[PDB]
Order: structure tokens, then C-alpha cells, then sequence
């Protein structure tokens, strides 16, 4: 079973995550979101809402024997938490024009000492997601590695949404290797083209889950491994208060 | 009082790489403060050190090799040529970075991540063979060169560094034609002992393979590779 | 050296860790980012329309050799509207558009080299531009540079017999004489209202309407260039040079095809 | 570091002209200077104290 | 068994909106994630959240 | 000695640009600088000491 300097807890409001097999928290770019006000806004921000700075936990998908290498699932931020599952975060988010935040994630998946396989979990700024910024529905190897080009663009070399997955480890990441761990912990600071974001039309960060070494096991072993995640906005700062977005969807 | 000048023969030429600036046409323009920004790097060497995936079984590339329950001293699990041109490295950041320079020097790091079951056990012999006598054909010949024994246990990966052994201070990055029996030698992976397991466990495992630059690694003279199309 | 790559960070070594060796470091500065992009590369060939020197400007292209150019290393043009003002694209168009067609030479306009190798998400820099006429005989060229996001329809001729490019207080450059070297050079400042520019992709829309079309962030270029001149038959190459480049957040580069051949590559 | 420039001579154009001007914004804002120049219309006699006063209603 | 693995979500929901009907709603209140491993138990404390200083026993 | 150059003026391009850079390698190798710049991903919480600890197995 799981041990000692590998047993770890993280308290967020009224939220706390525990793992008995961690490998540490990878802090991307080596910095955390400071929670500082955007220098481009004259209005004072609403910040430090306790009800907002906690972990939102929901399920991603199911890992099976069938997934092939590099098939993935994307979770666009802040969008995934802008709805009902986003609690007061979502509610506040829908009434502000702009949000500036960092992310702290934990993705979870257990198997046994008789299972073999590994996931790659990474977080990437400006990763190409669905149009509508929603979590992918099923695993896909869609539009890797040359991007999506137009129908007719018969001879085009590639499109700007290219993604050479052979290099996905350039992104802040950690491996969820079944023989080693059960959880992966990442944290990223705020990065964007501007001092704060009009989140409505931009999913600036994407949490990506990909298979790199396919699931293997002998008969009688657990057969499908669920994948869940805990996401927490790190010191979000809101500005430009107005009426509700509404069609939140 | 007008000053006399002698016009050089090269009058009027344009040099794509001139170590100098041209005429500014829109001065005193302040920029938009970008001081909140993070994640900046300044030297490619700063990130060339991050391991990316080696492609196995080209052109049906997979990011791993497979260990079996049999140790044939005659059968390498992998054989990589030590050339920043190996089709093997073609998509690693190391190779993509390197293709914009003429020469390299220093250590190459091959990282192996065991992805099998916790219940499995096994030992690998990873060797680097300098050129001169051809590639080794059995673990017995590889074992005569630089090598390491990797034992499976609590710790998941193994970082093997191929030492820069060369007559010249630097080595050419890319190949003109293809490099024979040359290149700079080979990295071969062999099983020493077979993968062993208990009842109820798979009998083969995947080993993730990545490559990166060592702290030693250097690149010089920026150029452009031959243009290509990913498709 | 035994290690645990799952942490997302791996300790770096030299031959010194496992064997009896010595480090073999030697200094070099050609791998700094600024030095690497501080050299000129071409983005395409352009043309001037007949008698543009003395009339209203109008979008037009010679052989998919247009009239104006957006200052950006990314793709733009779209050979299907070679007669419309050019636009930034999210893909590169091959030379032909059907099987039997060819990828090179590309039809769109871009810094193919930058495209091929830009391992960063965002960047900031100043832009040095070089206009090179493909002729060693006299050549007259009028250029109008408009900062990003400003008026780009230099269509109304306000002065009788004066190019409409040549109007206002917007920067205009002109070289034309029997003793010139024909080429034009100048550097433009950084004018995007954005703090830093998306280098490859920008995962967001143009309006809050989410009239869904991701890819490019608005006003993320260095402006537009309009040309008028006297040799409507000579084409000229436009080159970009990134002055004091800064990049943030490493990311992957363009895919390179598996040699379904050897165990190494080459050139071309 | 620096780029590819290795001229001994001092740049003939000064920097504010040769380059863009990097500025930095502080989080908490900055106060405009008090005055943008010396152009101004002036309001005089705004108040009181002094006239043919206190014959004047309470 | 020592060979088993798993994670539980234990939540405390204050009154007012009824009992949660899915883990997704529970997760909106006070909760903890319990990971199985070397250590056998988990001690969850429900915080005293109340309008009055005391609560009736029965 | 020197070659065939006899200009009074200081070379307009600096040396590192006008000429190649003669370097010298020492027999016994040289240590890379410790760091190539300040870009880095960081691993935190790596170890221990401090939690809801020593209820935790021995």
C-alpha cells in the first residue's frame, strides 16, 4: 500500500483533498497566481471570496484497455466551472466582464499493483479546444498533429491549431503511472495576452488528459478505471460587474 | 567643410544577417505594459533539457519499447543511432531545436520510464558503442562498451547519458546524404534478465523512451533545415 | 542514474553521473532567443498595380502577388481572393488544391521558418522590414504603413494626381531615382494593444457573440503595408527581422514526417 | 541577452526613437500629473468677502 | 484487502436546500476526499454551523 | 604579426562580430554553468515534515 512523505492533504475552503501516493505538486513556470489587481482596470476588483476559492470535483471519463497512445480529453478553463457545477465561482463569474485567476488541479485514478499503463496530465495556455469551450466527451486523437485544415486545402502543409504530441512534455505536466501513483497535482499562474481576461470568449488554459502507455491487466483485475478531477481557482480577481451573462450555456 | 568619402565596391548591398539596425520611422511609441507576464525563457538551452518522446517503430511510431519475458542476447529491445538525425529522434524537441544549427557538442540523455505492473521485475543492459567496429550484435558485444544495468524496483525511471566521445570538439548536427555505419555510434537496449511476474499479471510491459540535452550540451551557428511539409 | 519521471521534472546530468568521465562544456551565445530571431527571412513576393503612383489605391494582385501585406509571421492571403484585401488565415495553402497538385511553393504569405520553429505561446518584439525589388534597373516604390487596428482602406484619392497612399500624416516611405539602391529598409515599433502576441494560436473568438471562429487574436499584428510604384512588372520580396524578441511559455513545434526510409534524414 | 548587432558606434538615433518604450503599470494605478501644461480659462470672483457689505440679507 | 484501492467523497451539507441528490451537489458543500493506502482510517469532522449557540439534542 | 590592414579608426563592428572567437579547451573539461537562465517548472511538496501528523503509520 501507499506511503509516508507520499501521504498529502490540501485544504481549500470547506474542501480538502487527500492522496496516499503523491509525487509532489508541479508548479508550472515556477510561480503561482499572486491575486494582484489588473493594472488595466480602474474599478476595484471583488477578490478573496472564500466561497470561491475551493475545489470543484467532478468526473472526467473512463480509462480502458482500448485507448490508444496520445488519445486525449480536454477540459477548457474557466469555462468548465462557469455553470452550475462552478458554484459561487460560476455565479460570480457570470456577472463579471473580466476574471484573472491561476489554477490548482488534482487528477485521480486508481488501479492495482497488477495493472499496467500510464497517463500524461498537462496544462497548456492557448491549447486548441472545442469552439464552444466544453470538456471533450470521448477520447479522440482528433486533429493531431497537423491541425485542422479546410476541406479543399488539399496541399496545405498544416493549420495553426497544430499539436505535435511527441513534445507534449514541454507543457507543465506529471505522469499518472499506475505502478507509481494515484493522483497528479499541478498548479499554474496567470498568463494571457492581456493583464486580465474577457473569459466569455477565451478559454486561455486547458487541462489535458492523454494516454501514453495503454491499460493492460490480466483477467479478474478491475477492467475500467474512472478518471476524476478536483479543480480550484487560485486567487481569482473579478472586475466589470454587470447583469448576468445569462445563457450560461 | 563637406567631408570627403571613398565609396566601397560593395555599395548598395543588403545583408540578411547584418549585425546592425536600420531607420526608425515611428519613434517615441510607448508600449502596453506587459509586466504581469510569466514563463519567459531566453536561451533555447534553457528548455532543451526537458525530455520529449522518442518514436519507436517508425512510421507507426509509439512512444515506447516493449520488454518481454525472454532475454535473447542476440536481440536488442532497441537500437538508436546517436545522430541528431535519427528518424528515431525526428519529433523530439532536441531534434527540432538542433535542426536549426550546424554543430553540437556534449551529452545526450536517454530516459526510460517503466510502465509495467508493480509486481513485475527485470534488469536491462543499456549500452553506448562508439563507432569504428560497427554496431554490436549481441548483448555480449555491447557489454564491451559503455553500459549501465537498470534494475526495476521502487523507482520508475532510469536516465542513461551517452558520453560525448569524439575526435573533434564538435560534431555536425545533420546528415548530408545518410551516414552509413557511421553516425556517432549506437545506443542499444537489451534484456539482461527477463521480465518476471507472479500469476495474474500481464507478461510484457511498455517502457516510455524520451531524449533531452545534458548540462554539457551546446549548439552553434544558426541556419535553416531543408524546408519540409508535415504532410 | 535512477530517476522518477512522473514528477514532471527530471534531474540533468552529464557523463559524470554514471561513468568515470568529465564535463565538456564550452560557451556559445548563438542559442539565445534574441540572437536567433534577429535575422531576416522572407514572407512572400508582392506587386504594385499600374499607375498606382497617381491614383486611388485598390486591392489587387499580380500572380497571387498582391498590393498590400499584413506585418505578421503567420499565414495570410487565401489565393481565392487575390483580388481582395488580404487577410490572416489559420492554415497555409499549398501550391495547388487537388491531389495532383503540389505543396510547394506555397500560395499564402508567411514566415515559413518562423512557423516551422516557434516553441513559445506568446512573444513581443519590434519589426524590421526589408523590401527588395527583383530588378537591378530603376524602380520606384511608395509605401504606406498603418499601425494595427487603424484605418486600412486607403481608397479615396484626396489630391488630384497624387496616389491615395500618399495622403495624411500616416507614415509613408518613397524611394525612386536613378541613383538609389532600389531597396527599402525601416523598423516599426510594437503597436498591438495586446501586452504580448499569440505566436501560433489564440483559443478565443473575435466578438463576445462567440460567432465561433477561434485562432487569431484581434489586432495581434504589426500593421498593414500598402504599395504603389512605377514598375508594375517587377515583383519584390518582403522580409521580416525580429528586433529584441522575447518569448513566453514553451510549447511544441511542427511535426516532422517519419522517414519511412532510413534511420536518419539529410536535406531537402 | 542581445541579438545580432555589433557596432561600436553609439546608435545615431536615440533609443526612444530606435526602440519602442517599455513601460510598466502598477497594479494599484497611477495618478495623472496635476496639470498637462499651462493652458487654462480662469474663474474669478467665485466666492466673496469684501463689498458694500453687510447691508446685504441674512 | 491491502491490494484494494479507491477514493471516497464525504460531505456535510447544512440545511436550507434539502439533502444533496448526487455527489455533484454534495461536492458543493463541506467535503473531504479520502484516498485508500497505507493508513487505514479517516476522521471526518462536521463543523458546527448554526444560527444558535446551541442546538436541541432530541 | 598582423596582416594587411592599416586603418587608424577603431573597427566599426566589434570583434566578436568582425572575427571568429578563438576559444580554448582545457584538457580536463569544464563545468557547465549551473543554470542557463531562469526558466523553470518547480516541484513543490516533494518531501514532508508538518501535517495532521503522527496519527500516520510507522
Amino acid at each position: 500500500e501507499n506511503l509516508s512523505d507520499r501521504v498529502s492533504q490540501d485544504t481549500a475552503g470547506n474542501t480538502v483533498t487527500n492522496t496516499q501516493s503523491t509525487v509532489g505538486r508541479l508548479v508550472g513556470y515556477g510561480t503561482v497566481h499572486d491575486g494582484e489587481h489588473p493594472a488595466s482596470c480602474a474599478d476595484t476588483a471583488s477578490e478573496k471570496i472564500l466561497a470561491v476559492e475551493r475545489y470543484y470535483t467532478f468526473k472526467v471519463n473512463d480509462w480502458t484497455s482500448t485507448q490508444k497512445p496520445f488519445e486525449y480529453i480536454r477540459i477548457p478553463l474557466p469555462h468548465v466551472l462557469s455553470g452550475e457545477d462552478g458554484g459561487v465561482f460560476g455565479a460570480t463569474l457570470r456577472r463579471h466582464y473580466l476574471v484573472k485567476t491561476g489554477w490548482r488541479v488534482q487528477v485521480q485514478c486508481n488501479a492495482s499493483q497488477f495493472h499496467a499503463g500510464s497517463l500524461l496530465v498537462f496544462m497548456a495556455p492557448e491549447y486548441p479546444t472545442l469552439d464552444v469551450f466544453a470538456m471533450d466527451n470521448r477520447w479522440s486523437k482528433d486533429n493531431l498533429p497537423n491541425g485542422t485544415r479546410t476541406q479543399t486545402n488539399r496541399k496545405g502543409p498544416f493549420a495553426m491549431d497544430h499539436q505535435n504530441f511527441w513534445q507534449w512534455t514541454l507543457y507543465p505536466h506529471q505522469f499518472l503511472n499506475l505502478r507509481t501513483n494515484t493522483t497528479v497535482d499541478l498548479e499554474v499562474p496567470y498568463v494571457n495576452i492581456a493583464p486580465t481576461s474577457s473569459w466569455t470568449q477565451h478559454a486561455s488554459w486547458t487541462l489535458v488528459i492523454a494516454v501514453v502507455a495503454p491499460l493492460t491487466y490480466s483477467t479478474g483485475a478491475s477492467t475500467s478505471l474512472d478518471i476524476t478531477a478536483s479543480i480550484q481557482p487560485v486567487r481569482p480577481v473579478f472586475n466589470g460587474l454587470r447583469h448576468e451573462v445569462l445563457s450560461r450555456q | 567643410s563637406p567631408i570627403p568619402v571613398t565609396i566601397r565596391e560593395h555599395a548598395g548591398t543588403w545583408y540578411s544577417t547584418l549585425p546592425d539596425s536600420t531607420v526608425p520611422i515611428y519613434g517615441k511609441t510607448p508600449v502596453a505594459p506587459a509586466n504581469y507576464m510569466v514563463g519567459e525563457y531566453k536561451d533555447f538551452l534553457e528548455i532543451a533539457q526537458i525530455p520529449t518522446f522518442i518514436g519507436n517503430k517508425v512510421p507507426n511510431a509509439v512512444p515506447y519499447i516493449e520488454a518481454s519475458n525472454t532475454a535473447v542476447k542476440t536481440q536488442p529491445l532497441a537500437v538508436y543511432q546517436v545522430t541528431l538525425s535519427c528518424s528515431c529522434l525526428a519529433n523530439t524537441f532536441l531534434a527540432a531545436l538542433s535542426r536549426n544549427f550546424a554543430q553540437y557538442r556534449g551529452s545526450l540523455v536517454y530516459t526510460f520510464v517503466f510502465t509495467g505492473t508493480a509486481m513485475m521485475k527485470g534488469k536491462f543492459l543499456i549500452a553506448y558503442t562508439p563507432p569504428g567496429a560497427g554496431k554490436p550484435t549481441s548483448r555480449d558485444q555491447a557489454m564491451q562498451a559503455t553500459y549501465a544495468i537498470w534494475d526495476l524496483g521502487l523507482n520508475s525511471s532510469y536516465s542513461f547519458t551517452v558520453p560525448f566521445i569524439s575526435p573533434t570538439h564538435f560534431r555536425m548536427v545533420g546528415t548530408d546524404q545518410a551516414n552509413i555505419t557511421n553516425v556517432d555510434g549506437w545506443v542499444t537496449v537489451w534484456q539482461l534478465t527477463p521480465l518476471t511476474y507472479p500469476p495474474g499479471c500481464p507478461t510484457s510491459a511498455k517502457i516510455l523512451t524520451m531524449v533531452s540535452a545534458g548540462k554539457d550540451f551546446s549548439l552553434k551557428m544558426p541556419i535553416s533545415p531543408a524546408p519540409w511539409s508535415p504532410q | 542514474g535512477v530517476e522518477n519521471a512522473e514528477k514532471g521534472v527530471t534531474e540533468n546530468t552529464d557523463a559524470t553521473a554514471d561513468f568515470v568521465a568529465q564535463p565538456v562544456y564550452l560557451p556559445e551565445n548563438q542559442t539565445k532567443v534574441a540572437f536567433f530571431y534577429d535575422r531576416s527571412s522572407p514572407i512572400g513576393a508582392f506587386a504594385v498595380k499600374s499607375g498606382s503612383l497617381e491614383s486611388g489605391f485598390a486591392p489587387f494582385s499580380n500572380k497571387a502577388c498582391p498590393n498590400s501585406v499584413i506585418l505578421t509571421p503567420g499565414p495570410q492571403f487565401d489565393p481565392a481572393y487575390d483580388q481582395l484585401r488580404p487577410q490572416r488565415l489559420t492554415e497555409i495553402w499549398g501550391n495547388g488544391n487537388e491531389e495532383t497538385s503540389e505543396v510547394f511553393p506555397l500560395k499564402t504569405k508567411q514566415d515559413y521558418s518562423f512557423c516551422l520553429f516557434s516553441p513559445f505561446v506568446y512573444y513581443k518584439c519590434d519589426l524590421e522590414v526589408t523590401l527588395s525589388p527583383h530588378t537591378s534597373g530603376a524602380h520606384g516604390l511608395l509605401v504606406r504603413w498603418c499601425p494595427t487596428g487603424t484605418p486600412t482602406k486607403p481608397t479615396t484619392q484626396v489630391l488630384h494626381e497624387v496616389s491615395s497612399l500618399s495622403e495624411g500624416r500616416t507614415p509613408q516611405v518613397y524611394s525612386a531615382g536613378p541613383g538609389t539602391s532600389n531597396q527599402i529598409s525601416f523598423v516599426v515599433p510594437y503597436n498591438s494593444p495586446l501586452s504580448v502576441l499569440p505566436a501560433v494560436w489564440y483559443n478565443g473568438h473575435k466578438r463576445f457573440d462567440n460567432t465561433g471562429d477561434l485562432g487569431i487574436a484581434p489586432n495581434s499584428d504589426f500593421g498593414t503595408l500598402f504599395f504603389a510604384g512605377t514598375k508594375p512588372d517587377i515583383k519584390f520580396t518582403v522580409y521580416l527581422r525580429y528586433k529584441n524578441m522575447r518569448v513566453f511559455c514553451p510549447r511544441p513545434t511542427v511535426f516532422f514526417p517519419w522517414p519511412t526510409s532510413g534511420d536518419k534524414i539529410d536535406m531537402t | 541577452s542581445e541579438g545580432n548587432e555589433g557596432v561600436i558606434i553609439n546608435n545615431f538615433y536615440s533609443n526612444q526613437y530606435q526602440n519602442s518604450i517599455d513601460l510598466s503599470a502598477n497594479a494599484t494605478g497611477s495618478d495623472p500629473p496635476k496639470t498637462y501644461g499651462q493652458f487654462s480659462n480662469l474663474l474669478s470672483g467665485a466666492v466673496n468677502a469684501f463689498s458694500n457689505m453687510l447691508p446685504l440679507l441674512a
